[PDB]
């Protein structure tokens, strides 16, 4: 007749030996059909062995049908451990504070575990509401491999797609805390992101390391702001100042309701679930608690309890859970790190809606912004490196400085002049240096090289030079419109398949080109035999390639058409000429690198054809490009 | 001084514990004992998870283990019975190495972050299947998975393998475990064209799978089965279909080989580890330590990178998830309802054993895999010919110059012979037809061809509002679906290209000009540049050349002169030059050169410009084109095209006249 349930609760920590014992359990709402029988126990510091042993120890013959866990601790792991016991016991367990409340991996469906922390999804939603309130539209996410990732990434994705506003997700980063780094690989990635508002997700401990690294990277300062979920803030009682100030995060409030009130909520949930299950089946929930032996019979029947227990209401307050076992909408507080060590509340948020206190301003050219460093390479006539007069100590006239890591070299020429006019017209200032690895971009296996590398590494915004254009580079980086008519061409003294095979002609024929060129790559793409044959005839440099043509020992030379035409015009004797009318296949022009779809872009293009639009290019052609040869015309 | 560095393990039996200790001692003897020594601790599997976890915290961790080894118990209870240890060690980040757990759920670093294994998971078996799929050239398959972390992981892995290629989800089929009847889902499977199947499930589930599959006779020939180690084993073996292809991991059953090797690796890892400084011993005992062990992740990092390629088990290297790499499996066949090794797989490359291949049902060798195509064409003389079928009788036995009978097929197309224009049944034979049937023998498809009503291939046209109507001609039929695939001599261009997928070019040709020889400098001819009412240059309006003229800005001026005095069709255009009505004719070479051979009264001149290729049109959405190009290339390499052009380009009488 008299249906008295058996229940147990534990408190860890509390900052006391002689932690407040049995403060609650005092009869409230006695009307509920089952009366609670309570055994309370406390343990000082958490362990997998201590907790497992003790909970099983309380199980004994005692046959408890429910458990509530609470802690003073900041520890993430604890919840999972107790959850594991639940999986084993099929005995309901929940927790009201700290780590148990802290999020955990998706719970096994058969398993029964509940947390009074907010849902990961819910928290992400609140983070979004916070950003929307300050109208911070553009943001990135830094995450770690800890559980809930991708439930979080997905939740953000869902929450973000629906909204009208043109917010930007910039980057998402996944880094394993395991395989801990000598590389500061986290530093190497984190350094990349330029976004103002950062969401971070990780274990309490991990946040410290990521933050020290961010402090090295310079990410904590000046205009960037960070926003955090429940886990990092945890208890909020202890705060390593490794965390930057102005750090924004959500957590459950201690002030609103004290821990014993929360425990009362837990007990109420267990006994209400017992009362409802009773009302449905008139059946005692009580079951044998002992873990060591096989789970008691008819405990397998317990599943319905979970089904009943998911939503529970008492005191005009809803405890309703979500399939994961987090409560559907516990009250939540927006918190910030006040200057010094303070965690001081900023916002309140509940159910559907959020409310925040501070009004404004929480916690250089008008037309345009930033700076652009540029990389180039030396080629005649277009980009010429000269050694500056040592007595002068600095560059003279048209020459503009360019540095090469190995010393200041002085660059002047076609690219320098075109660049100079462009800079004058669009009105921006720029830094010029020389490339080291691979000159014009070169592909070995999987990876790019050259100026293109510095364009990809963002060590260069725009790359300038005699660089030719091709589909691959146009794919990776936006190119400027061609300023000059050029391409592949031939230069010799004086489609036929004579090129296709040397062997068809009994004497050996000879032709070669400079390796790592757009020409050589194009050749390998379209014509294999020519490449495989010409590798022997490849030459070190254009002056040396010229040495192979000029002194004999080579018949024909193949290279860029502009260079071959200028060289046609300029020769110590008119011993060299172009092929046919010099009408080139693979008709192309010299372009200029940019990053991607985001760039000054079109503004550049306009500037370029304005240059021809005023007829300057013809003059510059006569001065720089025009050779003396081709004199008999 | 020596320092005793403990190791710990959970193993099936005391004999295996002795094996463990022996291997450890071998590690001690063979590496410096002056600097460091290794000590071994181990325990038998316990009946529940809890006794064992308690054992780890009490019996093992009290010994300060630097790592733990684990093996599947003698009688498997549920699955992933080495679940607890990965969690328990994981709290302190103590590295765990499983010997016998091929289970996939441990691959996610997130949930088990300390977990490494000397065996690859069941998911990694897909590496074989892709290689298998690679060899046999079946791009089209079906995947049947149970619904759980295991099956879904397998799907993710295989799909990821496919992602490097054009992503191939030919079909995917998910069923939920413990379900005795699967019939409906397979009924859905048959409808899918691809005839090759691969499945992953548990033994009990696999019984139901084969049981249901046999009912619908999917075990028959023309169908292929690829499977996991678990599927061939157990009760599933009993109900298994004949000719199935199957996998078995090497030394999967043995803990001991893996013991000797794992401990060897651990030793190498430790000796490599102590080369580093700022090391800390693992926590002494579970009791009193709430903190992780800072070294543990580092120990994991070296241990994952720990090489030592020579081992009792085979090559050893570890993937990102801590799962093993370059493991070896032995392929198995069901011949005469018994398991046989058809081949063995080691490293990234399969190896073929001398045994004969078996496929399901009777095959000496039968690699078979993967319902109508409406084809459209245009009347173009070199690649297509049109004659009506004589009365009811079909096609002439007419023979090629090389002695072969000419092949032919029926085509419904526009007839101008009647005053009204009926879509008329006709006989058409061509290079493109021979190619099409070549494909048809190569490809699972069957073909029915009708010529497009409009003589034009296609061009964008008609009404102004929004974008209205669609390009007139066979292309328009392709988008409309009147014909699902287009076989004709079609030049390939970007303006068209966005709308539809294009097959790799069977032919490479460029535009050129025909003028009579008997008494045009370039693509750019001053004579063109110096047009004359007196000297005509003729083309077809709505011919793609016209699209070149309209789309291109640079020559946009030159277009208009060509626009004047345009001809409707190819025959009339050649005739004008032949009739001498028009001094010059401009068209792509592939159609023109054959004619140049045909008369020799007329000649082609200059260099092919607008260099392009001819290809078979398909919608981007249709995957058959993926095979088509794949087939086209295969036809190029053998010189099939060269011989076909050699047949259909006569070359008999003509020369350079001058």
């Amino acid at each position: 007749k008299h249906p008295n349930m058996d229940i147990a609760v534990i408190l860890v920590g509390t900052t006391e030996e002689v932690a407040i014992k049995d403060v609650h359990e005092k009869d409230d709402f006695h009307h509920l059909p089952v009366t609670p029988r309570v055994e309370l126990v406390t343990m000082q510091e958490s362990d997998p062995k201590s907790i497992i042993t003790r909970i099983c120890d309380l199980m004994s013959d005692k046959k408890v049908q429910g458990v509530v866990f609470g802690d003073d601790t900041d520890q993430e792991a604890i919840a999972q451990i107790l959850d594991f016991i639940s999986v084993q016991t099929l005995t309901p367990i929940l927790g009201i504070h700290g780590g148990s409340s802290m999020i955990m991996a998706d719970k096994e469906e058969a398993s029964m575990f509940f947390q009074f922390g907010p849902s990961i999804e819910q928290q992400a939603s609140v983070m979004l509401n916070i950003m929307e309130e300050y109208d911070w539209y553009i943001f990135s996410i830094v995450t770690t491999y800890f559980p809930g990732y991708q439930d979080f990434e997905n939740k953000v994705r869902s929450t973000i797609e629906n909204s009208f506003v043109g917010w930007e997700l910039e980057e998402v980063i996944h880094l394993d805390m395991s395989l801990d780094d000598i590389d500061s690989k986290i530093q190497n990635q984190l350094k990349k992101l330029q976004s103002p508002v950062i969401l971070l997700y990780c274990t309490k401990e991990e946040a410290t390391y990521i933050f020290e690294v961010a402090h090295s990277v310079g990410l904590t300062g000046y205009g960037f702001t960070w926003i955090v979920p429940s886990l990092v803030a945890g208890d909020t009682d202890t705060v390593p100042d490794e965390f930057p100030t102005g750090l924004i995060s959500v957590s459950y409030d201690e002030w609103d309701y004290d821990l014993p009130a929360r425990v009362r909520d837990g007990i109420a949930i267990i006994t209400t679930a017992a009362s409802t299950m009773l009302s449905e089946h008139n059946s005692i929930p009580q079951s044998k608690s002992s873990c060591n032996n096989i789970q008691e019979s008819r405990v397998y029947e317990a599943h319905m309890l979970k089904r009943y227990l998911i939503n529970v209401t008492f005191e005009g307050r809803d405890l309703s859970f979500s399939e994961d076992g987090y409560q559907m909408h516990p009250k939540l507080v927006i918190i910030l790190l006040n200057q010094e060590r303070k965690w001081e509340r900023v916002g309140k948020y509940k159910d559907r809606s959020l409310k925040m206190w501070p009004v404004f301003d929480l916690y250089s050219e008008e037309h345009k912004d930033e700076h652009l460093s540029i990389v180039t390479l030396e080629e005649a006539p277009f980009v010429i490196v000269e050694d500056v007069d040592p007595l002068s100590g600095t560059c003279m006239r048209n020459t503009v400085p360019c540095r090469k890591q190995i010393i200041k070299r002085c660059c002047k020429g076609f690219c320098i002049d075109i660049l100079k006019k462009i800079a004058k017209t669009v009105k921006f200032t720029y830094d010029l240096y020389l490339v080291t690895n691979g000159k014009h971009g070169k592909k070995i296996n999987g990876v790019w090289n050259g100026m293109i590398g510095e364009v990809v590494t963002k060590r260069a915004y725009m790359a300038v030079g005699s660089l030719t254009i091709n589909e691959e580079r146009s794919e990776v980086v936006d190119f400027s419109v061609p300023f000059i008519e050029t391409g592949i061409s031939v230069m010799v003294s004086r489609s036929d398949k004579k090129f296709q095979r040397p062997n068809d002609f009994s004497p050996a024929f000879r032709f070669g080109t400079v390796p790592n060129g757009s020409t050589e790559r194009n050749i390998r793409n379209n014509y294999l035999e020519m490449h495989s044959y010409m590798v022997k005839f490849n030459q070190r440099s254009v002056q040396d390639a010229l040495l192979s043509l000029k002194s004999g020992k080579l018949d024909a030379f193949i290279y860029d058409a502009a260079v071959l035409n200028y060289m046609a015009g300029r020769d110590e004797g008119c011993k060299l000429v172009t092929i046919g009318s010099g009408k080139v296949f693979a008709t192309t022009g010299y372009g200029i690198a940019i990053q991607k779809d985001s760039g000054w872009k079109r503004q550049v293009d306009l500037a370029i054809l304005q240059l021809f639009g005023d007829g300057e290019m013809e003059e510059l052609e006569a001065l720089w490009l025009t050779g003396i040869c081709h004199n008999e015309k | 001084d020596p320092k005793i560095v403990n190791i710990g393990a959970v193993l099936s039996t005391k004999k295996h514990e002795q094996i463990f200790r022996e291997a450890v001692n071998q590690a001690n003897f063979f590496h410096f004992t002056r600097k460091i020594q290794l000590n071994a601790t181990s325990v038998t599997h316990r009946p529940n998870a809890i006794q064992m976890a308690l054992s780890v915290c009490e019996d093992l961790i009290s010994s300060q283990v630097y790592a733990i080894l684990v093996s599947h118990p003698p009688a498997p209870t549920d699955h992933l019975t080495p679940t607890p240890i990965s969690y328990t060690a994981g709290f302190y980040r103590i590295p765990v190495i499983g010997l016998t757990t091929r289970m996939s759920i441990y691959s996610d670093k997130s949930i088990h972050l300390s977990f490494l294994r000397t065996v690859p998971p069941y998911s990694h078996q897909a590496l074989v299947w892709f290689e298998m799929m690679r060899l046999f050239n079946w791009n089209h398959v079906i995947l049947i998975v149970s619904d759980d972390h295991e099956g879904r992981a397998a799907q993710k892995k295989l799909e990821t393998l496919l992602e490097e290629k054009e992503s191939k989800a030919d079909k995917v089929l998910q069923f939920e475990p413990g379900t005795k009847n699967l019939t409906a889902l397979l009924l859905e499977a048959k409808e899918l064209e691809a005839r090759v199947i691969i499945l992953s499930a548990s033994e009990d589930d696999a019984t139901a799978v084969y049981k249901s599959a046999a009912m619908l006779d999917m075990t028959g020939a023309g169908y292929v089965w690829l499977v996991g180690e678990r599927e061939i084993s157990g009760s599933a073996l009993r109900y298994a279909p004949d000719g199935i292809i199957g996998l078995q991991l090497i030394n999967g059953k043995n803990e001991s080989a893996h013991i000797s090797d794992a401990v060897a690796v651990v030793a190498q890892a430790i000796h490599e580890l102590f080369e580093m400084e700022q090391i800390t011993d693992p926590p002494r005992g579970c009791v009193g330590n709430t903190n992780i062990w800072k070294t543990g992740p580092l120990f994991k990092r070296v241990l994952m990178s720990s090489k030592y390629p020579d081992g009792v088990t085979g090559r050893i290297e570890f993937n990102e998830d801590g799962d093993r790499k370059f493991a070896q499996y032995s392929i198995m066949n069901l011949q005469n309802r018994k398991l046989v090794q058809v081949g063995i797989f080691d490293g990234s490359y399969i190896i073929q054993n001398d045994r004969k291949i078996i496929w399901p049902g009777g095959e000496t060798e039968r690699p078979q895999g993967y319902t109508r195509l409406k084809i459209v064409t245009i009347h173009q003389e070199p690649f297509v010919y049109v004659r009506p079928t004589t009365s009811d009788g079909t096609c002439r036995e007419e023979y090629t110059i090389n002695g072969d009978p000419i092949k032919k097929v029926i085509c419904n197309g526009p007839d101008e012979t009647i005053p009204g224009r009926p879509t008329v049944p006709q006989c058409c034979y061509g290079f493109c037809v021979d190619l099409l049937i070549k494909l048809a023998r190569e490809m699972d498809f069957t073909y029915e061809v009708h010529l497009v009503a409009d003589g034009k291939f296609g061009t964008q046209e008609r009404v102004n509002n929004s974008n209205a109507a669609a390009w007139n001609g066979m292309m328009g039929e392709l988008l409309s679906g009147q014909a699902d695939m287009i076989v004709a001599p079609l030049t390939i261009n970007n303006e068209r290209a966005q709308y539809i997928e294009f097959s790799k070019p069977f032919k490479y040709q460029g535009l050129t000009i025909l003028v009579k020889k008997e008494i045009i400098t370039g693509i750019n001819d001053p004579r063109l540049r110096n047009p004359s009412d007196k000297f005509i240059y003729a083309t077809v309006k709505q011919s793609s050349v016209d699209i070149y003229f309209r789309r291109q800005v640079e020559l946009s001026t030159m277009y208009r002169h060509m626009e004047k005095h345009n001809y409707e069709s190819a025959a009339e255009a050649i005739q004008a030059v032949r009739d001498n009505k028009l001094h010059a004719f401009i068209w792509d070479s592939a159609v023109l050169e054959f004619e140049a051979s045909q008369k020799c009264d007329l000649v082609t001149t200059g260099e092919l410009f607008f260099r392009s290729g001819f290809g078979i049109g398909m919608r981007k959405d249709s995957p058959w084109k993926q095979e088509v190009s794949l087939n086209i290339l295969k036809s190029h390499e053998n010189g099939f095209m060269e011989e076909l052009d050699k047949t259909w380009v006569r070359y008999q009488e003509c020369d350079s006249r001058s």
